[PDB]
DNA sequence: CTAGTTGATCTCATATTTCATTCCTACTCAGGAGAAGGAGCAGAGCG
RNA sequence: AUCGAGAGGA
DNA sequence: CGCTCTGCTCCTTCTCCTTCCTCTCGATGGCTATGAGATCAACTAG
């Protein structure tokens, strides 16, 4: 796609988990600017402290949003999140198709095909099979 | 779903705020306005990626009045649902004809029409959950929903959550 | 040759009464009548039937008879003409409106 | 009817004249770029007169007797006389004037020596004298090197355009051609010494004014020349006239067609 | 509320019938407007622009103040030609392949290749029409220019094409082997025009399609275009539009009747013309054909075109030039005691025209007092506009002595001293004829100008009247003062000669004053000196001393001239002694020669007026005009000058 | 394109008027004032005083016909009017 | 008092763009309209009380703009609509740079 | 009195010069036909001068007519137009007290002062002979 | 929370007996210039 | 209230 | 050199057309039928 900086940037289909990691990063950046002026439970508390201190707490809808996404993130340890990026992107998978795989639970290619109609017609199940158990095992680590 | 995009907002500044503090004043206004926003083309706006590196590119004073106009660009993290996708959601409130589940920044009406035909409303349940089939859905239980298109509203944006499929069931 | 000859013709007209108009104003007029490649009369059937905006063109002598053509040909107006901006009540791009004024923030912060 | 035709012709910041569509009617407004409100009927000395008369008022020779500059004119007298270096400079500038004379007489075939031009030089000269009571009874402290160099230096700073490019710089040379021809006419060394016994303080102050005053006559960008030109023609019109309506309306069938054969 | 922007480009085109159907908020079916006060739901219903005191306007609310109407829909029974496009339609059909959908000629002909290459769409079409129209056949096989033996099977119809002719509101085509052309046939042909053909014809894919040149449905402009009328004692007298359209409903409703009921074909034909005729007149009641729509009163129908064509149309009579406010008109009269940039304004006007001053610390106290004065004392205001827009009126309120102003509030202050205004004498022939003046408020009912400024206005005091306009912002004031102020116009671009000068008595008087023979006593000098506000309190030494201190005229006049002015004009007689006393010559604002006359204070280019502007700027030369006037006039008053019959006798 | 700006550095009367009017408008709107107030309550005269020693924080944008423009800071403008 | 045709021609010559607008807009005919950016036609339904906007036919509820024009101008376009002419008003130029 | 305008003695006005009467007649209609239309002028409940004559009558249809005439005094103010019998036309520039005006030895004081420049450029020699 | 009378609203009937006519003064402006379309002709290629 | 015709001035 | 074809020239149609202000007068804007009977809803009271 195209950004407002004039750079033809591909559609950034940011994964739910990595999107939450970037959200924490941006919240920490806001924290640093304002001064200048991981498991489910641990991440759920950090977001509230970050979100509460970045605003007045009136944006409760986005507060509940972050916990629910935190309640459903699939790759939380940012170091191990870096693993699941290349496993899907390095295979030529569409960024849109990469997003849900890196943000949802799946174990076998057929289930991914069943869950994702787009992959049902053109995906190499062999690549899906190898990745999914690695990600399924990776998902269990969290 | 979630994306990173550079969005541009044309903000106005009243002339009285043209003091030295104007730059951070505009910063604060953009921060308070962008947060928690809705749009059909992109869905919901969550936060601003790269909060620093504020792009002002000079403001233009309207001829009619001294107020200055700033076309502020900014990298932002938003959420955009799509048709036929897989979603894991949570139930906020129960309804006799479905559920009002929350999908991150999205509220999805899980209508009874798209539930499995074996799933039936249970009035006696507290909360009034559906417990006539395997897909037990309640406020305290997790849920997966399928988005069969998005519905835009002036107040907010909602979508359709489906349970009558082999996948995206309860929990 | 016509442009120089024409200007001479107008000069005789003005000089008839003895009044004197600076060469610039006559010079501009004759030129506008010969930029198109011919003695474009300033009447309805000359100048008016140019490629300028219809909104400018309409207001002079034939209003509807042009608007039909503009619609028929899906004509477009760039809204750069002065008359096009008076019709829409916007600051024409002339005089004080031939530019824009922007705030010098870096100077503003420095000024403190 | 005349205002509508020229309704929307304005002078853009590149000094060119365009209508709304961007068609370039005049690359430089009025062929000189000077606003019409800073012009006066000034006399061009270098045109009229007999060949000898022109030479006497302008020719300067430090070697011969016919055009020997009077030593008392400057604080430096015989020192200047006999110097070939300065004599060469006089030979150059004088040649320029002869070229200007033959050039001007070509432009104005009739020989009329008065035309509108920017900056009334004479008033500057006269004003300079009274500014600090120039005493004409004592030798001046100017030098032929000071005079000729000053004239050239002034010319280069009469910037109508700004484009460093070759094409623009060529135009900038054409724009001030006539004015600079006048400038040399009334800033000749002989007259600047004999007719106007100016001092270095006076001469330096004068040029600083010619530079400034000329830049004021520059037509301001954004001007609505088209409307202004049409009105400036419309007003005298309502004060022959069937001829005027016969022109603007081309009206191929004229009233009194006639030739003029020489 | 919603984002604000400024129009940047206007794209024209023809309404698509589908688009008209979509946008319209109600279908119109009944030619009746009402019963007693209720309106027919199928005409002028609340779903269009609501009438006053009705906050519906198709659930728009906002009454009728800030919400326009919304267009309607009438589905014509049969297609009808659009009047303005009859000519073009004739031109278009002459080129099409006449029930084939293709162009009579193709790029295989070299001539078309030239025409198809024209950038300008309009000219492109004209050349095509000139050439295609001659093509009387749409044969299928067309010999190829590259290979004469080879033919291009282009024309689907392959038959001939008749010679179309214009006949009122219908077209007749003579077949080369003759009948009236049906409107529907044209739609069928146009529907078969390929997109490629459009562009070759100059049309547009999404903004102007040929089939849209035929009317199958008509939008109904909302009430605001045809406002409700109550010009009598509760009588309607509705605009021509409302009555004119109702006829179409009657004609349209009738048309649908004959076809449905028995279909008396012959009868339908004539009624079709009536439907077409009413549309044509409604679209334009001025055509080459004789038929002229007439109102029941007999007055010709004021068609939509008549609302635009010519002056008094919406274009020239309402947009190019319009009525305005904050302006006053009255008669003028000279006043030498008033500078150039000034003008006298009757208190009875300055008590009416107002300026919206903003409340700020710099002027809160001043504005506070004006409110206390009220709208009847001249130095007062007429309203206080709060932040919410509550235009408190002091005329019908005692709150003037009670209100505490708040920063950011606007005050409708009266016109006060030095408030710029804009004069304009009709006809505003040229630029000078409109200029900006400072304000002085005078206690009489007529405008006061300085004398010299009459020439640029071409004005006179024989009963001429002028118009005054008032800026309404702190900005537009700046634009006037720094661009249209009188001093900045002293030098006229018309001829490079100053447009102003000394005229009338002050010119005749000054000449007498500066003679070589005029000598002025001490006493009459002191008064003259005090009349020059530039005077520095220093009395010049009299030219004659011993027998009696006796100033010459040129001495006194020269006190008004600024220092540092050096003028030198020589005539044939001027020889540094000027025995004739002609010529002119000044030094540091001290006259030495000449009789000051037209050629030194008139409109001449070299005159004194012109010189001063450049040496001290317009703001200084302006003060010169008054000072000379205040001197000569005071002197002439005490020396007098008249004419008489004996002067004319030789 | 701040490099090689081809427009003259002299501040045209038109923009003189526009800047003065604009700044007077802001001053009337109780905007910050960058010079001492000497009792001169007129917003417009305050604006002229500000322009006297180059305190106006505005930059002009001169549009060439092509569409490109130049950003001239009023500080570098040579006010000679 | 009428601000005739020749009377604006003086203002244009003076280069007083800002003043010319004030005479033509603030003195008389000031009017705010709403426009669909999909189709530049005055068809928006401005439910100001509800803060809702829509363009039936475009079904657009996110692209709306406030535009100031003389009431005569609004009246002009409407008649142009009456004769099928669609004066689409767009707030963005096709050619950017 | 620079242009065609003129100066007029203020006292000469105070003694009645060019004082004029201004009679304005208003007409009012009772109502329209009797077909369910009624209206009257009996002081229904909720220019400058004095009424001169109130005329009450009925047209041939018997409809009550009311005609009102209000008179007012017109006194020459500044700018009120005047003209000689020779086409010399001008307004009152300003008015002076009697003493302020120039006076011959015999105590005569002008009522009206005009400008010499009016004469030569208009070729109105007849106006001089009449005077 | 129903039932009472009385206002509101819908529908149609008798329908008379019923409109096309009186033309008319009257006559000159004011013509000029430019587009558009046909008609005939003359010459160039063709048979 | 609107059209039309008229009577003028600047 | 006639035939034919085409464009060229000529010769009649066939159109369209003008700064601001003030008052008074006056015509005019227009045609459409009767309420009665009956049933339902609206208001009030017990
Ligand atoms: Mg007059
Ligand atoms: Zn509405
Ligand atoms: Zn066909
Ligand atoms: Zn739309």
């Amino acid at each position: 796609q195209i950004n407002h900086q004039g750079e033809e940037e591909e559609l950034i289909a940011l994964n739910l988990s990595e999107a939450r990691l970037v959200i924490k990063e941006a919240l920490v950046e806001r924290r640093r600017a304002f001064k200048r002026s991981e498991t489910r439970e641990k991440e759920l508390e950090s977001i509230d402290v970050l979100l509460e201190q970045t605003t007045g707490g009136n944006n409760k809808d986005l507060k509940n949003t972050m916990q629910y996404l935190t309640n459903f993130s699939r790759f939380r340890d940012q170091e191990t999140v870096g693993a699941v990026i290349q496993l899907l992107k390095s295979t030529g998978l569409h960024p849109f198709e990469v997003a849900q795989l890196g943000s949802l639970a799946c174990d076998t290619a057929d289930e991914a095909k069943t869950l994702i109609p787009s992959l049902n017609n053109k995906i190499s199940d062999d690549e899906l099979e190898r990745i999914l158990k690695e990600l399924s095992n990776l998902e269990t680590l969290y | 779903m979630f994306f990173i995009k550079d969005l541009s907002l044309n903000i106005t500044l009243h002339p009285s705020f043209f003091g030295p503090r104007m730059k951070q004043y505009l910063k604060t206004k953009l921060l308070e306005e962008v947060e928690g926003s809705c749009t059909g083309k992109f869905g919901y706006i969550l936060c601003v990626l790269d909060y620093d590196n504020i792009d002002i590119q000079r403001g233009r004073i309207l001829p009619t009045d001294g107020s200055a106009e700033f076309n502020v660009k900014y990298r932002a993290v938003v959420f955009k649902p799509f048709k036929g996708e897989v979603v894991d959601g949570t139930v906020v409130s129960c309804s006799q004809h479905g559920f009002e589940v929350q999908v991150g920044p999205m509220k999805v009406f899980v209508t009874k029409h798209l539930m499995p035909q074996d799933l039936t409303f249970n009035a006696g349940s507290n909360p009034p959950s559906y417990q006539s089939s395997e897909d037990v859905i309640t406020i305290k239980s997790r849920i997966r929903v399928k988005i069969e298109g998005c519905i835009s509203q002036v107040s907010s944006i909602h979508a359709i959550g489906s349970i009558k499929e082999d996948y995206l069931g309860a929990i | 040759a016509g442009r120089a000859a024409l200007y001479k013709e107008v000069y005789n007209v003005i000089a008839s009464d003895g009044s004197y108009v600076n060469y610039r104003h006559m010079a501009l007029l004759v030129d506008v009548m010969t930029t198109q490649g011919g003695l474009t009369s300033v009447t309805r059937h000359g100048f008016n039937r140019s490629n300028t905006g219809a909104l400018m063109r309409c207001s002079f002598e034939e209003t509807v008879e042009i608007l039909f053509e503009a619609g028929a040909s899906a004509e477009l107006d760039d809204c750069r003409g002065v008359s096009e901006n008076v019709i829409l009540g916007q600051m024409a791009p002339i005089g004080t409106g031939a530019f824009d004024v922007m705030i010098d923030e870096e100077s503003l912060v420095k000024y403190m | 009817r005349l205002v509508k035709a020229l309704e929307d012709i304005m002078v853009h910041y590149d000094n060119t004249t365009r209508n709304s569509l961007g068609n370039v009617i005049q690359f430089i407004y009025g062929e000189d770029g000077m606003d019409a409100a800073h012009i006066e009927k000034q006399s061009l000395d270098t045109i009229g007169g007999s060949d000898a008369a022109f030479e006497k008022r302008y020719r300067v020779d430090l070697l011969n007797t016919d055009h020997t500059l009077d030593p008392s004119l400057l604080e430096s007298g015989s020192e200047i006389l006999g110097d070939l270096k300065l004599q060469v400079l006089l030979d150059e500038e004088y040649k320029q004037l002869v070229k200007d004379r033959k050039f001007l007489r070509e432009v104005f075939v009739d020989g009329e020596a008065n035309w509108p031009l920017p900056v009334n030089i004479r008033r500057i000269i006269q004003n300079a004298q009274q500014t600090f009571h120039i005493d004409h009874t004592k030798p001046s402290d100017l030098t032929i090197k000071d005079i000729v160099l000053g004239v050239k230096d002034l010319q280069e700073n009469l910037l109508v355009l700004r484009g460093k490019n070759e094409i623009i710089q060529n135009a900038q040379r054409d724009a001030v051609t006539l004015f600079c021809c006048l400038l040399r006419s009334r800033l000749a060394t002989r007259r600047v010494l004999q007719e106007y016994r100016l001092t270095k303080q006076a001469f330096d102050w004068v040029l600083s004014n010619i530079e400034a005053q000329f830049l004021r006559s520059v037509v301001h960008p954004g001007e609505m020349v088209g409307v202004l030109a049409a009105q400036s023609i419309g007003e005298p019109a309502t004060q022959g006239v069937p001829r005027l309506k016969e022109i603007l309306n081309v009206a191929k069938n004229m009233k009194t067609p006639s030739l003029t054969v020489y | 509320s919603a984002p604000l922007r400024t129009v940047k480009e206007v794209q024209f085109g023809l309404f698509s019938p589908e688009e008209v159907r979509a946008i319209s908020v109600a279908k119109i079916r009944f030619p009746e407007t009402m019963q007693t006060r209720a309106k027919i739901g199928g005409l002028n219903d609340p779903r269009l622009g609501s009438i006053d005191r009705n906050l519906k306007c198709q659930t728009c609310q906002e009454g009728m103040n800030e919400c326009p109407g919304h267009f309607g829909h009438i589905d014509l029974a049969k297609p009808v030609f659009h009047v303005g496009f009859i000519a073009k339609i004739k031109k278009v059909c002459e080129c099409v392949c006449m029930h084939c959908g293709k162009l009579l000629l193709d790029e295989h002909n070299e001539l078309m290749r030239q025409a198809l290459a024209i950038k300008d769409s309009k000219k492109r079409f004209a050349a095509i029409w000139t050439l295609c129209k001659t093509k009387m056949v749409c044969e299928t096989d067309v010999p190829s220019e590259d290979d004469p033996t080879q033919l291009v099977s282009r024309g689907g119809c392959g038959n001939t094409q008749p010679t179309i002719r214009k006949d009122g509101l219908k077209l007749v085509g003579s077949w080369k082997k003759l009948r009236v052309l049906s409107t529907e046939e044209i739609l069928n042909i146009f529907k078969h025009i390929s997109v490629k053909d459009f562009t070759s014809l100059g049309f547009n894919e999404v903004f102007s399609r040929p089939e849209w040149m035929i009317l199958t449905c008509l939008p109904v402009p909302p009430p605001p275009v045809r406002p409700s009328i109550s010009f009598n004692e509760s009588q309607r007298g509705e605009d021509d539009l409302t009555f004119k359209l109702a006829d179409i409903l009657k004609a349209n409703i009738s048309l649908e009747t004959l076809e449905h009921n028995g279909a008396p074909h012959h009868a339908i034909e004539e009624a079709e013309s009536l439907l077409q005729f009413h549309v044509a007149t409604y679209m334009d009641n001025d055509i080459a054909g004789q038929p002229q729509a007439l109102q029941k009163s007999g007055r010709p129908v004021k068609s939509i075109r008549a609302r635009l064509k010519g002056k008094e149309g919406r274009i020239r009579g309402n947009l190019m030039g319009k009525r305005v406010d904050f302006s006053a008109r009255t008669v003028i009269s000279g006043d030498p005691n008033l500078e150039l940039d000034q003008v006298g304004v009757p208190k009875s006007i300055a008590k009416t025209l107002t300026y919206p001053e903003v409340v700020t610390p710099y002027n809160i106290d001043r504005l506070t007092q004006l409110v206390r004065n009220g709208p009847n004392e001249h130095p007062g205001a007429k309203y206080v506009i709060r932040d919410s827009g509550d235009r408190i009126d002091l005329r019908y309120s005692k709150r003037a002595g009670d209100i505490q102003l708040q920063y950011g509030w606007k005050v409708e202050r009266h016109i006060m001293d030095n408030d710029p205004v804009l004069f304009n004498r009709q006809p505003s022939l040229h630029k000078m004829s409109m200029m900006a003046h400072r304000v002085k408020v005078i206690p009489y009912s007529t405008f006061r100008l300085n004398l010299s400024v009459t020439s640029p206005y071409n004005a006179d005091f024989d009963g001429d009247e002028m118009n005054l306009h008032v800026p309404q912002s702190e900005e537009t004031r700046a634009e006037l003062s720094q661009l249209c102020a009188v001093p900045l116009q002293i030098v006229s671009p018309q001829s490079n000669k100053p447009c102003m000068g000394i005229v009338q008595d002050t010119l005749c008087g000054i000449r007498k004053l500066t003679l070589r023979d005029t000598f002025i006593e001490l006493d009459q000098v002191l008064n003259m000196l005090y009349w020059v506000p530039d005077w520095d309190g220093v009395i010049p030494t009299p030219a004659i001393i011993k027998p009696k201190p006796l100033w010459s005229g040129k001495q006194i006049l020269s006190v008004a001239i600024p220092n540092g002015i050096h003028l030198q004009r020589f005539d044939e007689g001027t020889t540094l002694l000027s025995p004739k006393d002609n010529g002119m010559l000044i030094i540091d604002g001290q006259i030495i020669f000449g009789v000051v006359e037209k050629k030194t204070v008139g409109s001449s280019n070299g005159g004194l007026i012109h010189v001063v502007t450049r040496e001290k700027g317009p703001q200084v030369c302006a003060k010169l005009f008054g000072n000379i006037q205040k001197v000569v006039n005071f002197w002439l008053l005490h020396n007098g000058f008249s004419t008489g019959i004996g002067d004319t006798i030789a | 394109p701040k490099d090689q700006r081809a427009t003259t550095p002299y501040m045209t009367k038109y923009e003189r008027a526009r800047i003065l009017g604009t700044r007077a408008l802001q001053i009337s709107m109780n905007a910050p004032v960058f010079v001492d107030l000497e009792g001169e309550t007129d917003p417009l005269r305050i604006a002229m005083k500000e322009l006297a020693e180059k305190k106006i924080p505005l930059v002009i944008r001169r549009y060439l016909p092509d569409g490109s423009f130049e950003d001239w800071s009023v500080e570098e403008l040579i006010v000679d009017l | 008092l009428r601000f005739g045709e020749m009377e604006r021609d003086c203002m244009i010559a003076h280069g007083a763009a800002s003043f010319l607008k004030e005479r033509l807009m603030e003195a008389s005919d000031a009017f705010r309209v709403h426009i669909c950016g999909i189709c530049g036609l005055m068809t928006v339904i401005a439910k100001l009380n509800h803060n809702q906007f829509e363009c039936k036919g475009c079904d657009n509820k996110i692209d709306i703009y406030q535009i100031h024009i003389p009431y005569a101008a609004k009246l002009l376009f409407q008649e142009l609509m009456a004769m099928n002419i669609t004066p689409r008003l767009y707030t963005d130029r096709s050619r950017d740079f | 009195n620079q242009e065609d305008s003129m100066i007029m003695n203020q006292s000469s006005i105070d003694r009645g010069l060019f004082r004029s009467l201004f009679f304005r007649s208003y007409m009012d209609q009772e109502k329209k036909y009797g077909m369910s239309i009624t209206e009257t002028f009996e002081k229904p409940q909720r220019e400058n001068g004095i009424v001169d004559q109130v005329l009450v009558t009925t047209n041939q249809d018997g409809l009550k007519f009311v005609k009102v005439r209000v008179r007012t005094t017109k006194i020459p103010q500044i700018g009120d137009k005047f003209a000689s019998r020779h086409g010399q036309k001008g307004t009152i520039g300003i008015t002076y007290r009697r003493e302020d005006m120039p006076f011959t030895a015999e105590g005569i004081v002008p009522d009206l002062i005009i400008n010499p420049h009016a004469i030569p450029s208009r070729m109105t020699v007849a106006h001089l002979i009449e005077c």
